[PDB]
């Protein structure tokens, strides 16, 4: 009878698919004949891959099932065995060193400590082949060149559920590096080779540097030419004086040239936006350390995941290799479906329409095109974003936007105020060098300000500008038209787009405006982050995002207040509520309109209220400091599609905003914004999650070092929104 | 997951190609040669038989069953 | 103006010594010339076989340079003439 | 099941499997091919179950595991007459890979993103025309080919401009002999020419510049 | 339910009452034992001391009559600051002369003197001796896991020769110990045979094949010969995983007789039959004549056994939860039942100068009496 059907029960701790391997790669596949004595056999094949995955006592039952005429269903069920565990690993031959020594650099371990659950102890047949190459670099990388395995034992208890491992081994003597001599054809680069070999005489052998040895001459000779030259690291042996002598042939190839440089999975992205970053060019000899450049810089556009490279030889010629770059897109809404579903949420700004229109690459002239749709709780923002961020193929990169904002306050949990507010940024961008670049350019700015509460700060504005308006009531305004030139310095070695792991962003944007704006004034930002790894796998990062800010006007005057620094936010300082942090509104006593109890008009007369009180809406202040200090950790037990590598973190939010020209002088009965002192500290744990659909960040947090009058919260998130 | 009578042909598309310039049939004088083709691009060239597009049908055929 | 911004540095064509164009001589042929050279990355798609290799290079957005070295050879690929050109005045 | 019914004989799913596919329902029709390939490795249908199921994937638009089982079939298969539909279906796969939903709506050239696919379908179309020019689908099959060389000369004219914006002359050079050593019939192409007389000026190689100076001359208008 | 349990292995503690209960007499705490680590580091007795060793490196010597120290010593170092000391000594005690010998995972095998503790010699092997050791010729013969197999001179421990055996690289983590009769050392190899050695140069007398070929495996189709071969009026007996159970000639190793259904552990010879339990822990009884049945008993089944040993008429294995079991020589039935431990047993019980004596898990030695 045909196999209609197998069915599977029972593995419990058996990966699925492997079975159905198992049986069509012995006979006997869906569909087969059935010999019904074969049965036997087929379990019998099953409990032998039962030995592959270590479960030597296992047994199995196979029930053969009929079905309509010609057919059956053949019921599997597995018995458990035991996993094998490994009861311990001994060695034999040692004097230099105890078995936790070299243990320690096995995958294998021997116990699981009664005070934590660190890795465990199951065997498999192939892990100790692999890991005993460890003890044999070990004892390689401690000098004991004539170091070698004598056997190799395994072995398994009578009832077959423990494993005992037997490593033999010699342990030779850690005989003394003596020195370092290149033979072969070295292309005249022998000098730079010459500061490779650098070493100390008389040091311990090393192999794991004669590794290194030769995979630093294949690189270096890289930086010349060479994709595949030989080396060959084979030492001479000297017993009688207990040292090695290095001997490396070396065999300098070609000046390899690249034929050609495609780019494979790359979709929904011009060849240009690509190509141009590259820094090995068509037609020219290769310098693997430029394609490697070239691998950064597009791990560097935000555009992928997990570019990857190869250096195929052409066919047909010894000299000419292809260059290929893969890449997969990060899925970020831009190619499907409808324009960024631009549905989101959040507190800061608010609950949004984030919202996005981009590369409709204008009637081909070189120009993306864009709309950024940012309607919420916090501003009605929108802007027309034109960018080529290569509009001149030297690096210069050109761009602006138009954008109108009529900016609401106390929606912001800032003091009440309204500013119908517009203007349009004209921006170039001057590459500096190999990583850094120089933004500078021109914008003209708009404002309508209006229902201004009396508070003392914007009245120290107000008052700097001429204005000396009466704190009777908030329906008083202002307008003023005004020029900038901005700019900004920004060093970049990260060293991937989404989740850094290593290198560093430094954003020093500032802006000034000219002479005949209405308001003199300069501010600047320094926006920063270093990420350090202490992981060789890059999922364990020591981040530092840090900030601070500045600004003065011209002779004194006051800068316009709406452009204060503000901190709090998921973005700035996490645990306290948008932009809470720093100098607080401090109403003078005035006649609030449109008066109802059901309304907190604060500071209002209509209430009984006397003098200047303080509240905890912000306001926020010319300067301002924050370092947030966290460690990135790789994600918990959620690693299935671990490609696309959703990101959490553990942090602690150091930072303090203040007013240098808020004059304590003036109000002592009132907070000293005029210090930088009471540095705020919060801690925490964040989420970030790559949905198709809008990635996501989530955040809780402590505010450790909390403050007068904050609106410290414990969480925040968002949805729909990466920025 | 329903499709009308004519989603049946359509390739998540149209035939744009078809509404296409023919081949340039590229010449040089005397002294010139154009490089030698490879055959890797070359395309036959036919008697012009049977419908194009959406008018040619793509439903699988059925064999002696 | 080029000189306000930054360029990485352009290299084009094969790479070039004196030494190993020394070994270029008349009567050479085509695979020693390979030996001598390697491939160049251009040659003469219109009719006569005529190899070019440039050595040309763009530094720093300053004084683009090249050696462009012309080799031709008779239809049956013995070496006929050799032409070791520098440069012309650059921008 | 995947909304399998216990069983029928392959007449009558094949006949349902007929219906939902005048239907248009292509998830339905495939779970029900997916039972039949599975219940008939070898049976009265089979070799027709797996032209449904290429069928099925298609218009579904579920193209990579539609190549995948094309690559079967067409392993499995070598002799059977109806292997050119095989090969069509093949090649307007690899064609079919060769959209994008917002880029369809805007209409930008699609030209210059990625050849892979391009160069699949033209050498599965080109061995369908080459090896069965007696075949129905054969017509197409070489308006297509039009197509997909312009596809191909475009990328290339586009790597072209990006290389000599940068100024990368012997890259430009060699890029261009490449659009004529391969499919030098395109308006594409010899919209490609002057990229190569501007390349030789670049680098002082004035006969060359020549050479290539008789063809532009000579073909804005046919000679 | 993703953790592991199966119970299929649990026959059924027996329903016969002691038909006569033999005097459990004393016990001591030896240490540290081997916990869970499988070997058969069983104690031994001679002149009526008993000498008991620690995987943790500890050893006494006991009086036999109520295990009242005599003098007892720890071979470890010493230092143990930071983390543990492993000692890991290893293979049965064994007594001749004056002096105790004490194999080591370490790969060192010792000789210490009853008098005193005294190392008389420590000497490194060619491999972690699991053996137990026996002197003959002024030699200690000593077979080793990396498949050698040594003769060391019995005053100082110097090797006085060398052997090879062909090796599989998965085995039991077992070790056939020596017999020494005719001039022969003889002692068994997981390649599926048994050897026969000259004690005076090593020399190869000959070997001899019993494997039981199967399946695909390492484990299938090569087979382990752990236990120790057996010496009768010049007839070697021996035994093997599935293997061939078999008689054989002294000389050049040829079959008298051959039985099949092998197993891991020891058997015992007592006039014309053999007494040894299954690798499923059934237990049977032998003739010498062709390996025929005398009886065979499904009374007790797969469920952890030690080795067998004979004693006052008695058939005697223990068991993982501790119990000591007695059956009977003549025909199939148990004598008694008895919880003696809880930790369990691992090691084959002896029976010297009229004791029996047996070592648990956790170090605790006990012995029985009539």
């Amino acid at each position: 009878p045909t196999i209609a059907s197998i069915t599977f029960s029972g593995n419990k701790s058996v990966k699925d698919d492997m079975l159905k391997q198992n049986l069509e790669a012995s006979g006997v596949r869906v569909g087969e004949s059935l010999d019904r004595t074969t049965i036997a056999d087929i379990e019998k094949g099953l409990e032998d891959f039962y030995y592959s995955v270590g479960k030597y006592s296992a047994s199995v039952k196979a029930v053969v099932t009929p079905l309509p005429r010609n057919r059956v269903d053949l019921k599997l069920v597995f018995q458990e065995g035991v996993s094998a565990e490994i009861q311990q690993i001994n060695i034999v031959g040692n004097h230099a060193f105890t078995t936790d020594e070299l243990i320690s650099h096995f995958q294998l371990r021997d116990e699981v400590p009664w005070w934590n659950v660190v890795g465990d102890r199951k065997y498999q047949k192939q892990k100790l082949a692999g890991d005993l190459e460890t003890l044999r670099s070990y004892y390689l990388d401690r000098g004991y060149a004539r170091f070698n395995i004598d056997s190799t034992q395994v072995s398994l208890t009578p009832d077959k559920k423990g494993i005992y491992v037997t490593v033999n081994i010699t342990e030779g003597d850690q005989y003394k590096l003596s020195g370092v001599e290149v033979s072969g054809n070295l292309a005249g680069h022998s000098a730079e080779i010459e500061q490779l070999t650098k070493i100390e005489p008389g040091e311990l052998y090393n192999g794991t540097k004669v590794t290194k040895m030769e995979d630093d001459i294949k690189k270096l000779l890289g930086r010349y030419g060479y994709a595949y030259p030989r080396v060959q690291s084979m030492p001479e042996i000297n017993d009688a004086d207990k040292t090695v002598k290095l001997r490396v042939n070396v065999d300098a190839g070609n000046r390899f040239y690249v034929r050609k440089i495609r780019f494979e999975g790359n979709d929904t992205s011009k060849d240009a936006v690509l190509r141009r970053e590259m820094r090995q060019m068509e037609g020219a000899w290769l310098g693997s350390d430029l394609v490697d450049q070239g691998k950064e810089r597009l791990n560097r556009l935000g555009f992928f995941e997990t570019v990857d490279t190869d250096t195929q030889r052409v066919p047909g010629s010894p000299d000419q290799v292809d260059v290929v770059y893969k890449v997969k897109e990060r899925n970020t809404g831009s190619g499907s479906g409808s324009f960024n579903f631009g549905i989101g949420y959040g507190t800061e700004s608010g609950v949004s329409f984030q919202a996005g229109v981009q590369q409709d690459n204008w009637l081909g002239t070189g120009y993306a095109v864009g709309i950024n749709g940012t309607k919420n709780d916090y501003q009605t923002y929108a802007e027309l974003s034109v960018t080529n961020p290569y509009f001149t193929v030297d690096g210069v990169s050109l761009g602006g936007r138009l954008f109108y904002n009529d900016f609401q306050a106390d929606d912001a949990d800032l003091s009440d105020y309204t500013n119908k507010s517009y203007g349009t940024d004209v921006t170039l961008g001057f590459p500096i060098n190999e990583y850094n670049s120089l933004r500078a350019g021109l914008g003209y700015v708009h404002n309508s300000l209006s229902n201004m509460q009396p508070q003392v700060a914007m009245w120290r504005y107000l008052y700097s500008m001429g204005e000396h308006p009466s704190t009777s009531d908030q329906d008083n305004s202002f307008k003023t038209d005004d020029f900038t030139f901005n700019y900004g310095w920004t060093y970049n070695k990260l060293d991937r787009g989404y989740f850094p792991t290593d290198g560093s962003r430094v954003n020093l944007t500032g802006k000034v405006t000219i002479p005949g704006s209405d308001n003199e004034y300069y501010k600047v930002t320094l926006d920063t982050a270093t990420y350090v790894p202490i992981d060789d796998d890059h999922k364990w990062v020591v981040l530092g995002r840090t900030r601070w800010g500045y600004g003065d006007g011209l002779g004194g005057k006051e800068m316009p207040f709406y452009e204060n620094f503000y901190a709090g936010g998921s973005s700035t300082v996490r645990g306290f509520q948008s932009n809470t942090i720093g100098p607080k509104a401090v109403y003078f006593p005035h006649q609030a309109s449109n008066y109802d109890p059901d309304y907190d008009y604060e500071c209002a007369t209509q209430d009984g209220a006397k003098d200047l009180c303080k509240s905890d809406d912000a306001v926020g202040g010319n300067a301002m400091a924050v370092a947030s200090l966290e460690f990135i950790t790789p994600t918990p037990f959620i690693s299935d599609k671990y490609a696309n590598s959703v990101r959490t973190s553990f942090f602690w939010d150091m930072g303090t905003v203040w007013d240098t020209n808020w004059d304590s002088s003036q109000y002592s009965g009132y907070p000293d914004y005029s210090d930088p002192s009471n540095i705020r500290m919060s801690a925490g744990i964040a989420l970030q999650w790559m949905s198709p659909l809008g990635p996501l960040v989530f955040s809780y947090a402590q505010p450790f070092k909390k403050y007068d009058g904050d609106k410290a919260e414990q969480f925040q998130f968002n949805i729909g929104k990466t920025w | 997951c329903s499709s009308d009578s004519r989603y049946k042909r359509q390739v998540s598309g149209d035939e744009a190609y078809l509404e296409a310039a023919p081949l340039a049939e590229l010449h040089a004088p005397a002294g010139m040669i154009l490089p030698v083709t490879s055959g890797d691009y070359a395309i036959p060239v036919t008697n012009g038989s049977g419908a194009v597009g959406k008018a040619l049908d793509i439903r699988p055929p059925a064999q002696p069953l | 103006l080029e000189r306000v911004v930054y360029r990485p540095d352009i290299n084009q064509g094969n790479y070039l010594t004196a030494n190993d164009v020394s070994k270029i001589r008349v009567g050479m042929t085509q695979q020693q010339v390979a030996y001598a050279l390697g491939t160049p990355l251009m040659s003469d798609p219109f009719g006569t076989n005529t190899w070019f290799y440039v050595f040309r290079q763009q530094p720093g957005h300053e004084g683009v340079t090249q050696q462009t070295l012309t080799l031709t050879f008779n239809s049956s690929g013995v070496l006929t003439n050799i032409d070791n050109k520098p440069a012309l005045s650059g921008n | 099941s995947k909304e399998e019914v216990p069983d029928n004989p392959p007449n009558e799913i094949y006949a349902t499997a007929q219906q939902k596919l005048q239907d248009g329902n292509w998830r339905q029709a495939i779970t029900q091919l997916e039972a039949l390939d599975n219940r008939y490795p070898f049976g009265p249908y089979s070799q027709q179950v797996q032209l449904d199921l290429i069928y099925a994937y298609y218009k579904n638009a579920d193209l990579p595991l539609a190549q995948a089982a094309i690559d079967r079939f067409i392993r499995l298969n070598p002799t059977h007459p109806n292997i050119d539909y095989v090969m069509y279906m093949r090649g307007l796969t690899n064609m079919a890979l060769d959209d994008s939903a917002l880029q369809g709506f805007f209409g930008v050239d699609r030209s210059d993103r990625d050849p892979q696919h391009a160069r699949a379908a033209f050498s599965d179309f080109s061995k369908l025309v080459r090896g069965y020019p007696n075949s129905q689908y054969t017509t197409d099959a070489t308006k297509r080919l039009v197509f997909l060389k312009d596809r191909l000369a475009k990328y290339e004219y586009s790597v072209a401009e990006y290389y000599t914006e940068r100024g990368a002359w012997v890259a430009v050079v060699n890029r261009v002999e490449g659009m004529l050593r391969d499919y030098p019939d395109t308006q594409a192409t010899r919209d490609a020419l002057p990229l190569m007389e501007n390349a030789y000026r670049q680098m002082q190689m004035n006969a060359q510049a020549e050479k290539v100076a008789k063809i532009i001359a000579a073909n804005s208008s046919n000679t | 339910f993703n953790s592991e349990e199966d119970v299929v292995k649990m026959s059924p503690l027996p329903t016969v009452e002691n038909q006569f209960t033999p005097t459990t007499a004393w016990s001591t705490s030896v240490g540290s034992g081997i916990g869970n680590f499988y070997s058969n580091l069983h104690p031994a007795l001679a002149d009526n001391v008993v000498y008991a060793a620690d995987r943790a490196g500890l050893v006494k010597a006991l009086n036999a009559d109520d295990g009242k120290e005599i003098w007892s010593v720890s071979l470890a170092e010493k230092d143990g600051w930071f983390s543990k000391e492993p000692a890991l000594l290893s293979g049965g005690v064994t007594v001749s002369g004056g002096h105790v010998y004490i194999g080591s995972e370490k790969a060192q095998v010792y000789a210490l003197n009853t008098s005193d503790g005294t190392v008389a010699w420590q000497t490194k092997v060619a491999g972690e001796a699991l053996s137990r050791p026996v002197v003959s010729d002024g030699l200690v013969l000593i077979h080793t896991s990396n498949g050698q197999l040594q003769a060391l001179n019995e005053a100082d421990g110097a090797v006085k020769w060398t052997v090879n055996l062909d090796m599989p690289s998965l085995s039991l983590r077992g070790e056939s110990a020596p017999t020494t009769a005719f001039g022969a050392a003889v002692v068994g190899g997981d390649n599926g045979r048994v050897s026969a050695v000259l004690m005076e140069q090593g020399q190869m007398i000959w070997q001899q094949r019993i494997s039981q070929a199967t399946g695909s495996t390492e484990i299938d189709r090569l087979s382990d010969v752990d236990t120790t071969p057996v010496v009768v009026n010049g007839v070697v007996f021996a035994l093997a995983y599935n293997g061939n159970l078999t008689a054989l000639d002294l000389r050049s190793g040829q079959i008298m007789w051959k039985r099949e259904l092998g197993s891991v552990n020891d058997f015992i010879v007592d006039g014309n039959r053999i007494y040894l339990v299954d690798q499923n822990d059934r237990v049977m009884a032998l003739t010498i004549d062709g390996g025929v049945t005398l009886w065979t008993q499904s009374d007790l089944l797969h469920r952890l056994l030690t080795s067998p040993v004979l004693y006052n008429g008695n058939l005697v294995v223990g068991d993982s939860e501790g119990y000591l079991h007695w059956i009977n020589v003549e025909d199939g039935r148990f004598v008694a039942q008895q919880k003696v431990d809880s930790s369990g047993f691992q090691t084959e019980p002896v029976a010297a100068d009229g004791k029996l004596l047996i070592q648990a898990k956790d170090g605790t030695v006990y012995s029985i009496t009539r």
